[PDB]
């Protein structure tokens, strides 16, 4: 779980992302390097930022992530 | 012991038998040279007492409120440095 | 009647390469147990503190930090070789005490004369209420 | 208005949940060809749920502050009122076919219990005879009351293992 | 982790493991990316470009997204 | 208006008198 | 090697077992070596008196530090605007913005501010001052240090009371409700007419004044004319400034009912009237037992007539008498329940009922002081049954209490669990089926398709009450109705404009979720109560170990044997129904956080259509309201919600520490540390010392205790950062 | 059995051919479900005038690799 979560953000923060003929915007925007050195900043800037995705993804196609989100915390 | 073949186990010799040995401590009057084992000793002379060296840690606390007193301001530290303006909050409070 | 066998220590040890299971600091200072038996052949059993002995022909003699594992091993010798042993009790100081073949005949099988202690002649359900018995220092079943 | 809720027929929310289901669909809608399988997909289920607002609005069903139907879980208070479909009628509904289900169930327990092999038959059981108690156990509140009053479903506690207390 | 998060919420940041405070520098995983990145033409001669990006080198986009780029260890 | 000095060092030895009640009621169930 | 000096068994322990169980085992009197019941009831009469007298130095510790370093002053002017002051912080880990984020409200340096209410309790019942907070604190300090003398005393064999008057029941229930429960109230009617009702209304009242002051205009011969209602002549008006003579009065026993338009709280001459009934009905309930005087009752002889013919309730109460006066643990267990009870009580009336000045506008201090007190109640409930658990294994005699209702409870115990189960499991059934369909019609874009019951009974209970707002018409919310027309001129009119106002928390209007959350609520009080009350019930013993009561209430197992034992003990009963307190009362306060959240947001609906599918719970209340406390400190900064951060992230910890003692057991552990105890015995320049105390692994129930504390510590903490930061930080 | 499923999820029920064709703004489906309980809003909006979920396994990639490019094939 570690490992993966390292994996996530390290690629969403500084692989990831989009070409504009002047840099790369990365998904997270260069986020690892300030605050993957703290347990809160795992806990808002991954854990807390990134889940908004799968808690509003009700009433569309990642809805049946969303229930599986719930399903398997319980 | 009396291990001279296969018999590790010996109750007139019960002392080696058991496993209690020294692994590295040897005996050696000769490690320190002169005068500075008498020096040392008189500076450690009267301290060798439970009490004494309970008074020296009873010395060693007087320091620990010491430096809260006067020592904790003597290299500054931000708890009893000064304070720049305030906030007010979420709503009007203060 | 019946009398304990003495503690040869004079007794011949299996070949064995050096475990880290075996004796620690509870030996020196309070007590190490040791089982004694008779092997009819060279052939290797196991240790109960880990890895392969090889006891030899004759008397072997093997000290061990419990009871315990002076029992697995005699009850390992018993069923997978047929080999009855001896188990003593050796305190620090000098003292051995005879242990678990105490009257000659294992524990399992009948002596007739042997202390009876310990066996209540009631039920388990016979015992008393603990409000009976309240502010002593005993359980209800030691009554 | 049973207890501050409106109906749905007439609250204006409920309609503009359904407008905005409609409009959301829609806009769904606007991305295909008219006749591909995406857009017959997308027309069936905005069907689907025009006719489930029109039906929720047709049944009676009381809306809160906005349009979502709620429920009575009160006799009379839902009888008098028009509601008894609600939670009564499920309420009867689901005690007859849990009954049924269970009674069944009973029947085959104290049909094999009384044979060679109980414990087998509840591992490998025998289907005609469960079929048949199935069957059977449609009657449950009749044979159920009926053996109640015989007081053979029910043990005497003489007979019941307890511990001791 | 610990110590970063109590430098932090004591008001801190330069008493805490980071970047821009006390560093804790990968020098030997660093490094070995160095020696990947300059390997072909050297150590691999018959290698027209290194195994990965994430060595070093240019971005590589495809389609307006990243393919792969290099990843900076801190 | 704050409080004085001479407010809160009576007020830190009555808590020491009571500090000395307290361990001799300590005391007194230990025993 | 004699330090456990109460139990010579655990003394020869040779291993650390030994610490760790004399820790535990302190406070077991009875299990001590030596102990007859005189000593018992003396060593539990001056651990009262211990625990009397920290409790009155915590009180004064928290007067003397709001006088010396909080901002009391500055609060009684502007109650709305001033942050209340705890205590001042000297913290020298501090950097410079954590002192900054800390100094808040006009104080010098860093400060706590208080979430406690004790500025709103201290400001209503008539304190103005620094100087009257400080001498509250001196006497107080006085009167534990007496506490303290009294409790030495009485363990003096000169002083030393007998077994027989510790067990003097009608004595000591006359006095504890005539003296103890009635003329404390008096006298607090005393101090609320005296003082606390001038001082409301900006006459200052002290001890150097309250002789010459006159508490009502026509003193004391109205009270003994019988002349009674001159003490309500003219109320506070609507327009009544508090702390300023501006629309006051004269009464000081009025009785309009509802509340204060200004402080939004509960009248004090409301206050008054209300001691004082209550000090004359508890003189009177105090003057009911029979004691020396040759009147009275023998609640023996009253448990005797309780017996109803035919059998009912077998030889009725024959005997409970006895049962509950030679057991302290039944009687720990009643007093823990009622004592449970009256906290729940207060809980939920201090929100809807505000009591003190300014209190329900500080939204932190109304949801702070409900959440104490609710996990405070959780907790006493539990040990309650847990105590109720040790009475069945020590103190219960079948033979005296062969026949009455103990016994016939105990006789057909399968029934009682069986159907506690049976409540359980529907209540799980249907509330988790019910929320799981309304998240998947919610997840599937179909609102409509939700099964929202409407809570029609709580609607029309609160219909009786006046809310007229469901269309009832029922009782009170029918103003033709006797019980509306009796008291129309009395509580009627203040209590109808506190009903019928959404601004505040008298009963607040409900629905569908409501209804989910209060069956949720059902669930974990069942389910909580199924655990308990088997553990109680099975307590002597089972089908698996019969002989249960042998081998005491808290023991590890009875082995792997007869397919396994474990957690077989009471005391893994209530093991086991810690967790589910915890988790009924976490979703009783996620209730109600996230109620008053919407409401003082003034967005009911957020909750109106949130709480009735879980993701809405998730992702509104606990993903929302999350968002400024993870930011107390950040890359960018911190500021003053740093330190519930840092409580937040704590709390996770220590509750996975807990997962860690509660998932792992004794074994693996065992073997560990004596390949530890292998490495130190032989690793070189370490074999100088060597441990005075075994090292062993901690035992089963220990362990099991050690998983349970970390949980529940864990879970406060968190809880208590999370909702002290999402509602401080926002208002 | 699990390999013919996939392969034959690939040939019937995905929008492969189409994918082809647009391999970068086309999302990658090969399972639709069926309109029973509201559940076809979990048929996404993928692209190539297609309705599915969107499969996160490669396949699409691996057959691309292999050089499909036919549905006959799969
Ligand atoms: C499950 C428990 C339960 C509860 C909490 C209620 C509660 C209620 N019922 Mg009800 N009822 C129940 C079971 C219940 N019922 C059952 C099982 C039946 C079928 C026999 C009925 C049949 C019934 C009828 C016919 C009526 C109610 C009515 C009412 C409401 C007014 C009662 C009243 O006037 O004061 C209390 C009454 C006392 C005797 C005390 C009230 C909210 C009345 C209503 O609809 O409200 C407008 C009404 O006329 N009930
Ligand atoms: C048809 C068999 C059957 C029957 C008649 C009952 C009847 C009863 N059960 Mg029980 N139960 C069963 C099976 C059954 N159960 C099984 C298989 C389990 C294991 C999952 C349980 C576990 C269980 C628990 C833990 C509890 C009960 C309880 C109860 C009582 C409360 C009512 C209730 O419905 O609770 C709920 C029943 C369930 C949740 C289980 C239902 C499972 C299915 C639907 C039943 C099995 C169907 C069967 C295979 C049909 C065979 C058909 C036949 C023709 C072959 C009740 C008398 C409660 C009690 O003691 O009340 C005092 C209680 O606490 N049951
Ligand atoms: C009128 C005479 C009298 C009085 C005043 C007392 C008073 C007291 N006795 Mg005593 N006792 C008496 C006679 C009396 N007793 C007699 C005659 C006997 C012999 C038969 C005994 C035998 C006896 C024993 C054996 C013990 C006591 C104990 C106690 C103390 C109870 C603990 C406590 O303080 O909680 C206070 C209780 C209340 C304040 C009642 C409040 C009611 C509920 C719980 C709270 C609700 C009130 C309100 C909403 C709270 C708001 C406050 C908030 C704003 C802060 C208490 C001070 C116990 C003790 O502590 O030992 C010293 C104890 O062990 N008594
Ligand atoms: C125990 C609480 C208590 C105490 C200590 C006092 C004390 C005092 N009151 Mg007060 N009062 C109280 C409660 C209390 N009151 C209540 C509940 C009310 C009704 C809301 C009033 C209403 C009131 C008025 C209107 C006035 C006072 C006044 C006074 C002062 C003059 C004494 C007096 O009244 O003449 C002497 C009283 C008597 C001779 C009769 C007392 C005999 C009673 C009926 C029986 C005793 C039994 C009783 C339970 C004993 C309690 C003991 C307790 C003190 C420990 C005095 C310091 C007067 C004053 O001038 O203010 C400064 C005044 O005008 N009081
Ligand atoms: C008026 C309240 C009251 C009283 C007088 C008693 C009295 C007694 N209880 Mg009891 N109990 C109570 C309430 C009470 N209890 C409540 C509310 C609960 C529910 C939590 C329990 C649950 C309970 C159990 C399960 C048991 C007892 C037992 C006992 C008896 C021995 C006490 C003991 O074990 O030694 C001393 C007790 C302790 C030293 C407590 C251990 C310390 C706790 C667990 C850790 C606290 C850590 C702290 C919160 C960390 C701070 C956090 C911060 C650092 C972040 C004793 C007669 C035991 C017994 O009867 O023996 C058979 C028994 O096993 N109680
Ligand atoms: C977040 C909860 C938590 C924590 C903190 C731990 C911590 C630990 N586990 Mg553990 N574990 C957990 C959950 C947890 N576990 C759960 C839920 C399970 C069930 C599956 C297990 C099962 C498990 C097993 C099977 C084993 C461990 C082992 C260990 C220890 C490894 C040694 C180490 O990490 O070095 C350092 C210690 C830490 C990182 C803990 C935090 C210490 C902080 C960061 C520094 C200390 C400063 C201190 C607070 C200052 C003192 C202040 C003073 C006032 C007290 C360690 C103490 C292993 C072991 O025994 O040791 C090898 C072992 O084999 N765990
Ligand atoms: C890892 C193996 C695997 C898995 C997980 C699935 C899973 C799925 N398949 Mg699939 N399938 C597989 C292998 C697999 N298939 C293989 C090897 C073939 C070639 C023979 C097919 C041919 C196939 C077809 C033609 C269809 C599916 C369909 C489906 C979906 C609905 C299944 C259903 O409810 O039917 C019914 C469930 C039943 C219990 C009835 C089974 C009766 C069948 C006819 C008997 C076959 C034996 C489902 C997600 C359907 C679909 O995609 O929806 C559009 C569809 O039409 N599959
Ligand atoms: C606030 C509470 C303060 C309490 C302080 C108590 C201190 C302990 C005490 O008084 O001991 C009393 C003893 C006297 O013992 C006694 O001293 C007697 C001599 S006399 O009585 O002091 O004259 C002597 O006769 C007798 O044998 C001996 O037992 O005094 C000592 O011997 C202490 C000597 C310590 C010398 C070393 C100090 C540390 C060296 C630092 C090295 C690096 C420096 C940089
Ligand atoms: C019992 C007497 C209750 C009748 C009150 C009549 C009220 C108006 C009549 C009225 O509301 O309309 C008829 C009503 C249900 O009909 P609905 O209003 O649901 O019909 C409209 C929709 O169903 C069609 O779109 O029936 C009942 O009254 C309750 C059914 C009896 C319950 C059967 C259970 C037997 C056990
Ligand atoms: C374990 C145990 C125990 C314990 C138990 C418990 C814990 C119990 C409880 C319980 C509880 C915790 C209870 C509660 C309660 C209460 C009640 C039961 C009440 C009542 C009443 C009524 C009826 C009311 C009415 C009303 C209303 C509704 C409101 C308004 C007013 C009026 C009056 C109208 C003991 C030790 C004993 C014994 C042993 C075992
Ligand atoms: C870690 C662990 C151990 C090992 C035991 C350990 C590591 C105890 C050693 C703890 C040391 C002493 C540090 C504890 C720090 C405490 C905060 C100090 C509290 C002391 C009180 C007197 C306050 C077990 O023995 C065990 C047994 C059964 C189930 C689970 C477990 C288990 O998880």
């Amino acid at each position: 779980s570690i490992v993966i979560f390292h994996f996530s953000w390290k690629m969403q923060s500084d692989v990831w992302g989009t070409v504009s003929a002047n840099g790369v915007s990365h998904i997270t925007g260069g986020n690892f390097a300030q605050s993957a050195n703290t347990i809160n900043g795992w806990l808002r800037d991954f854990l807390w930022a990134q889940s908004s995705q799968v808690i509003q993804s009700y009433g569309s196609a990642l809805s049946a992530y969303g229930l599986i989100f719930l399903g398997a915390h319980f | 012991k009396y291990g001279e073949e296969s018999r590790y186990f010996d109750l007139k010799d019960l002392e080696n038998t058991v496993g209690s040995w020294d692994m590295y401590g040897q005996e050696d009057k000769s490690r320190y040279n002169g005068l500075q084992s008498e020096f040392f000793e008189r500076a450690a002379n009267g301290l060798s007492r439970r009490e004494y060296i309970l008074g020296l840690v009873a010395i060693g606390g007087a320091g620990i409120l010491a430096w809260g007193g006067k020592g904790a301001a003597d290299v500054r530290l931000p708890t009893v440095g000064p304070q720049q303006p305030a906030q007010v909050g979420p709503r009007g409070r203060l | 009647a019946f009398t304990p066998p003495t503690l040869q220590s004079d007794t011949p040890s299996p070949i064995f390469g050096g475990s880290t299971g075996g004796l620690l600091s509870q030996a020196q200072v309070e007590e190490f147990h040791v089982i004694t038996w008779e092997s009819k052949k060279e052939q290797i059993f196991e240790m109960p503190t880990g890895g392969a002995a090889i006891m030899r022909q004759g008397p072997n003699l093997l000290k061990l930090a419990r009871k315990e594992q002076c029992l697995a091993l005699l009850t390992q010798l018993r069923t997978k070789f047929k080999i009855d042993g001896y188990i003593y009790r050796v305190f620090p100081n000098g003292e051995v005490q005879y242990l678990h073949p105490k009257d000659g005949v294992y524990p399992e099988k009948v002596n007739a004369g042997r202390s009876g202690d310990n066996t209540n002649m009631r039920r388990i359900g016979q015992n008393k209420e603990p409000v009976q018995i309240k502010f002593s220092g005993k359980i209800p079943a030691e009554f | 208005d049973v207890a501050g809720l409106t109906p749905c027929s007439e609250s204006k929310a409920f309609a503009k949940r359904k407008k905005n289901e409609v409009k959301a669909l829609n806009k769904r809608l606007k991305n295909y060809e008219a006749d591909s399988a995406p857009a017959l997909a997308l027309k069936a289920t905005i069907a689907r749920t025009e006719a489930r607002f029109d039906k929720y609005a047709k049944q009676g069903l009381l809306c809160g502050t906005d349009g979502l139907p709620h429920l009575i879980a009160d006799p009379g208070l839902a009888l008098r009122y028009g509601h008894a479909g609600d939670v009564f009628i499920p309420t009867i509904g689901f005690i007859y076919f849990a009954g049924w289900l269970g009674y069944a169930g009973s029947k085959y327990l104290q049909a094999v219990a009384a044979t060679a092999k109980p414990i087998e038959k509840e591992i490998i059981i025998d289907v005609p005879l469960a079929w048949k108690l199935l069957w059977e156990g449609f009657g449950w509140p009749l044979r159920a009351f009926a053996e109640y009053k015989n007081g053979s479903l029910m043990e005497d506690d003489a007979k019941i293992t307890v511990s001791p207390r | 982790y610990i110590h970063n998060d109590t430098m932090s919420a004591l008001g801190r940041p330069q008493d805490m493991f980071s970047d821009t405070a006390i560093q804790l520098q990968p020098v030997f995983a660093q490094w070995v990316q160095n020696t990947h990145f300059l390997a072909p033409g050297f150590t691999a001669p018959n290698a027209l470009a290194s195994t990965s990006p994430s060595w070093g080198g240019d971005v590589v986009a495809v389609g307006g997204k990243v393919a792969m780029m290099p990843i900076s260890l801190g | 208006m704050p409080i004085a000095d001479y407010q809160v060092f009576t007020a830190l030895f009555l808590a020491l008198a009571t500090g000395i009640f307290a361990v001799r009621l300590g005391v007194a169930l230990y025993k | 090697k004699l330090f456990p000096k109460f139990s010579q068994a655990l003394a020869q322990d040779p291993t650390t077992r030994r610490i760790w169980f004399g820790i535990a085992t302190a406070h077991d009197f009875e299990s001590h070596d030596g102990m007859t019941e005189e000593r018992l009831y003396q060593k539990i009469f001056a651990s009262h008196f211990g625990q009397l007298a920290i409790i009155f130095l915590w009180t004064s510790g928290n007067l003397f530090h709001v006088a010396w370093q909080g901002n009391f002053e500055q609060w009684v002017q502007d109650p709305l605007h001033i942050r209340p002051i705890a205590h001042a912080i000297w913290d020298p880990h501090f950097g410079q913005p954590a002192v900054e984020a800390f100094t808040r409200g006009g104080a010098s340096g860093p400060v706590n501010i208080s979430t406690s209410g004790v500025y709103q309790w201290w400001y209503t019942i008539g304190l103005r001052t620094n100087q009257e907070l400080y001498t509250g604190s001196i006497f107080l300090l006085v009167l534990a240090a007496l506490f303290l003398f009294a409790g030495w005393l009485h363990l003096q064999p000169a002083f030393q009371p007998a077994l027989s008057w510790f067990k003097n029941a009608e004595s000591r229930l006359n006095h504890h409700l005539a003296g103890l429960f009635g003329v404390s109230s008096l006298a607090w009617t005393g101090h609320l007419v005296h003082v606390a009702i001038p001082e409301s209304r900006g006459q200052h009242v002290g001890w150097d004044n309250f002789l010459t002051v006159l508490p009502h205009p026509a003193g004391l011969t109205p009270f003994f004319t019988g002349n009674w209602a001159a003490y309500a002549e003219n109320p506070d008006s609507a327009s009544h400034v508090f702390n300023t003579a501006q629309g006051s009065g004269t009464a000081i026993l009025t009785f309009l009912g509802g509340f204060h338009p200004q402080t939004q709280s509960l009248w004090l001459t409301d206050m008054a009237h209300h001691h004082l009934a209550i000090a004359v009905i508890f003189i009177l309930a105090g003057h009911m037992y029979r004691t020396i005087f040759g009147i009275g009752h023998s609640m023996r002889e009253i448990l005797e007539a309780q017996t109803p013919p035919s059998g009912s309730l077998g030889a009725g109460h024959k005997g409970l008498y006895d049962t509950v006066n030679n057991s302290l643990h039944f009687q720990l267990g009643l007093a823990l329940a009622s004592v449970g009870t009256i906290s729940s009580l207060v809980a939920q009336h201090m929100y809807s009922l505000p009591p003190y000045a300014f209190l329900a506008q500080d939204f932190t201090t109304q949801a702070a002081l409900y959440t104490h007190h609710q996990y405070i109640a959780g907790f006493i409930m539990c040990g309650a049954f847990a105590h109720g658990a040790i009475f069945f294994v020590r103190d219960y005699d079948p033979a005296q209490n062969r026949g009455n209702v103990l016994a016939r409870i105990l006789d057909h115990k399968e029934a009682l669990i069986s159907h506690l189960s049976w409540a359980s499991l529907f209540l799980g059934f249907h509330t988790l089926g019910l929320y799981v369909h309304n998240d998947v019609v919610q997840a599937f874009g179909t609102p409509e398709k939700q099964i929202l019951i409407e809570p029609v009974f709580a609607q029309w209970i609160q219909a009786a009450h006046g809310k007229t707002a469901y269309g009832f018409d029922f009782l009170l919310s029918s103003a033709t109705s006797a019980p509306s027309l009796a008291g129309q001129a009395l509580w009627l009119p203040g209590w109808l404009q506190g009903i019928n106002s959404d601004a505040n928390s008298l009963f607040l209007t409900i629905g569908p979720g409501d209804f989910l959350v209060h069956h949720a609520i059902a669930l974990g009080l069942h389910t909580t109560t199924l655990i308990l009350v088997k553990g109680a019930l099975d307590a002597r013993g089972s089908k698996l170990m019969p002989d249960k009561k042998d081998f005491g209430y808290s023991f590890p197992c009875d082995g792997p044997g007869r397919g396994g034992t474990c957690d077989i003990s009471a005391w893994d009963a209530f093991y086991l129904a810690v967790f589910w307190m915890l988790n009924t009362i976490g979703w009783v306060t996620f209730y109600w956080h996230w109620k008053h959240l919407g409401i003082w947001q003034g967005n009911v609906n957020q909750f109106n259509e949130s709480s009735t599918y879980l993701m809405g719970w998730l992702r509104d209340y606990l993903w929302l309201n999350s968002s400024q406390l993870i930011n107390g400190y950040n890359p960018f900064g911190m500021n003053s919600l740093s330190v519930w951060a840092w409580m937040f992230l704590f709390g996770h910890l220590i509750y996975a520490t807990g997962f860690m003692f509660l998932i792992s057991w004794r074994g693996y552990w065992q073997e560990l540390i004596e390949t530890l105890a292998w490495a130190h015995e032989r690793t070189p320049l370490a074999n100088l010392v060597r441990w005075r105390d075994k090292p062993v692994a901690l035992s089963i129930v220990q362990a099991r205790l050690v998983g349970l504390t970390h949980f529940s510590v864990g879970y406060v903490l968190t809880y208590a950062a999370f909702l002290i930061a999402s509602t401080s930080g926002k208002f | 059995i699990w390999l013919s499923g996939m392969y034959f999820h690939g040939a019937r029920f995905s929008n492969y051919e189409a994918w082809l064709t647009d391999p970068t703004h086309i999302k990658p489906s090969a399972q639709v479900v069926w309109p029973i309980v509201g559940q076809e809003i979990l048929n996404a909006d993928v692209g190539g005038g297609f309705q599915g979920l969107q499969i996160t396994s490669g396949f699409f990639q691996l057959w691309r690799a292999a050089g499909i490019t036919s549905e006959l094939q799969l």
